């Protein structure tokens, strides 16, 4: 349920190629979606040998999405991951190597608020970090703004800051607002997350 | 188990003196692990000092060698390498050099380089 | 200097029988990720990796050796104790501040 | 009474810095008399670091000092000078600027400049 | 370093009577020069000159401060003791070395 | 009585300059000799002291000339500062202006137990004791004179040490030597002594 909405998220960008993505730091899946045909997953942790992964598959509609979980054990960080896919044919049809560690996927922020200030006339948008999630002082936020009819504006927010002060807005209009999130720990990588629950709020006039 | 990584440079210098300790490393693909250094003063425990990606493109270092030393490595020698500038006399330790693997573990530890930093009486 | 993870100083026990190294930090460092590993030190040799990620064993280190975490503490146990188990043991743990933390080190003593 | 020594250049200092001392004197011929370099670890006793000759062209140190502090002055302008170079933890101590008299005794002394030499950041 | 000169490390006496401070050395420093001086420190304040070549006062200390020498010991002597005269001492010597030598230092306390 | 034999012997080298010379650093004797008499003032100062008169004393040196003379009170006779001196004629006129360290003008006594010795070796050793009591002897140089003809030598032998051995020495020659002293400390100096009394040996041949 949540593995499938971060599949279809990452899927929605460059969906020919290899996605692989980790949660907690102690999972990994691999998966691609084509057009049913045969293949072997393999992979090579560390120095270690390579080993051969389970490979699962199922429809979309009509394509058909192939994954790969590995092992629990076999997901370790700061280590190279070697990644091959296989054909039945012999063909290769994908080669990456991964670091686990820069491939993380949070969930999406939660709890937006947005909000006039008391006497400024600013919108004042603060929300809460993706939930279950540690180390809330590493993760780094875009806010996505939006306005009606014809129209958008993306502002980066440092990492352990959930909140931001938006002026330079237009007057009487209706934006609406969303916050992603992303690991920025120099040691950590990875993606950005899905858009949260949006909010809107209608501005004052200049 | 194949895997060697053998210390040097180390000695005696004074306080405020300047030493650079190389590690040369066989056994593995060198360019695609971080590497570290570990120190340990004589009766005392383990104490980590610096970090550095495979690259080398991030370095990080305990707060006391901050400003003093800089870690730094070479791929194609198979090298580790801490540059210790303004040595202090809480610096005295056998350093260790080690390869860091899964989840940041030390999988593998040289013998140390001993560093004595003091002045003569 | 940043704290060293707490460990007590020393722990004793007989042979063949089992013993525990508990290692604190806070939910930042030990609590915070499963970066966590066990460290062997004899007497002027090098440190000897027993345990990483919390709970896993390298190739070539025995069974008797395990580890695992509760909150904020770590803990190494050593099942069936022998004399060659004298030496000093030490954790480490990756932290917040993008270092990576020992413990102070256990002395462990077979009587 | 009319003599006045006043010392200058102290401070804190990382260990192997460097670190140089000026002592400005009046109310006698400056040109005429040895001067000194006397320090005083605290707590400690006082201890002879060097002299120099009038011309300045005869100088003497403590043992333990030799290769690192170098003893100077400039009659033109009555001061005397104390390079201190590769400076050690027992190198802290108040030093004195001192006139050398009568049998070589110390008549004459400045109020001292701390040097402290240490690293700290713990 | 050059070992100090051989003091007594505290010397005590009530006021009014004489003390006396001991500044040990060799045949080539103390009992080979006259070039021997003392030196007296109130804390937190620079050293003073009381005597020089082992028994001549400066302008203006009292008579009450002397020194003599014999063999390789020099000694300062200090009649009709008072409460000012609770300070540190030091003597100073010059050597075969070419250098100058200060004594450990002695403690002076006076009991009222 | 060694007084008269250093003042003579300070005499035979410039006798009208001003003289002054320490045996003891101690003590200090300056003295002038002129030909027969005139009146004269003494003046000395020494560090910050103001300046101070010497009574003068006179003696006639056989060959009808006259010796003046001043012993400086022993208070007086600090080291390593300066003392000015001031000789003025009762006309107001000036004689001498000299500026003198006490421990410069040092004058010890002749080096004692000269002894000359053949070495299987062909070669003269002398040697000899430092001047009588006279404390430091380790910061003491001397120089040897060698003499045969009618035709001297002269060798610098370096502070403390008190032996010399000489080569190139004729062979079948009846050899004389002496030894005279002098202060060789850096922060100390003087005059060189009278010369010792002489040793004498035969050299043998080829």
């Amino acid at each position: 349920p949540k593995f499938e909405s971060k599949a279809a998220l990452l899927a929605a960008r460059g969906p020919e190629e290899l996605l692989c993505f980790t949660e907690r730091l102690e999972d990994l899946v691999c998966f691609w979606e084509e057009a049913p045909g045969q293949y072997s997953f393999s992979y090579q942790l560390e120095d270690e040998p390579w080993k051969l992964c389970r490979l699962h598959q199922a429809p979309t509609a009509g394509a058909v999405r192939f994954w790969c979980s590995l092992p629990t054990a076999d997901t370790s960080s700061f280590v190279p991951l070697e990644l091959r896919v296989t054909a039945a044919s012999g063909a290769p049809r994908y080669h990456r190597v991964i670091h686990i560690n820069e491939v993380v996927l949070l969930d999406a922020p939660v709890g937006l608020v947005a909000r006039l200030a008391d006497e400024s006339g600013h919108v004042v948008l603060r929300w809460l970090p993706p939930p279950e999630t540690p180390m809330t002082s590493h993760i780094r936020y875009e806010v996505d703004v939006s306005a009606g009819q014809g129209s958008v504006q993306r502002v980066e927010i440092l990492e352990g800051r959930t909140e931001c002060v938006l002026s330079n807005l237009r007057g009487r209009t209706r934006y609406t607002f969303a916050v992603r999130a992303r690991m920025a720990e120099p040691s950590f990588g990875g993606f950005w997350s899905a858009w949260s629950e949006p909010v809107s709020l209608l501005t004052p006039s200049d | 188990s194949e895997v060697q990584l053998v210390e040097s440079g180390g000695g005696l210098v004074q306080p405020g003196g300047s030493l650079r300790l190389s590690c040369a490393a066989s056994g593995f693909t060198f360019s695609s692990y971080w590497m570290s250094w570990v120190r340990q003063a004589p009766g005392k425990g383990l104490e980590w000092v610096a970090n550095i990606k495979p690259d080398g493109s991030e370095k990080y270092y305990v707060d006391s060698v901050k400003g003093r030393f800089t870690i730094s490595r070479d791929n194609a020698k198979n090298s580790v390498y801490l540059q210790m500038n303004s040595l202090r006399a809480e610096d005295t330790a056998v350093y260790y050099c080690a390869r860091v693997s899964r989840g940041g573990s030390y999988s593998d530890w040289g013998q140390g380089t001993l560093v004595t930093v003091s002045s003569g009486g | 200097s940043q704290s060293a993870l707490t460990q007590p100083a020393s722990v004793s026990g007989s042979p063949g029988q089992s013993i525990t190294i508990s290692c604190t930090g806070t939910s930042s460092d030990v609590g915070g990720y499963i970066y966590v590993s066990w460290y062997q030190q004899h007497p002027g040799k090098a440190p000897k990796l027993m345990i990483y990620d919390v709970s896993r064993r390298p190739s070539g280190i025995s069974d008797r050796f395990s580890g695992s975490k509760s909150g904020n503490t770590a803990s190494l146990t050593i099942s069936g104790l022998q004399a060659e188990d004298e030496a000093d043991y030490y954790c480490n743990s990756y932290t917040t501040l993008s270092t990576w933390l020992f413990g102070g080190g256990t002395k462990v003593t077979v009587l």
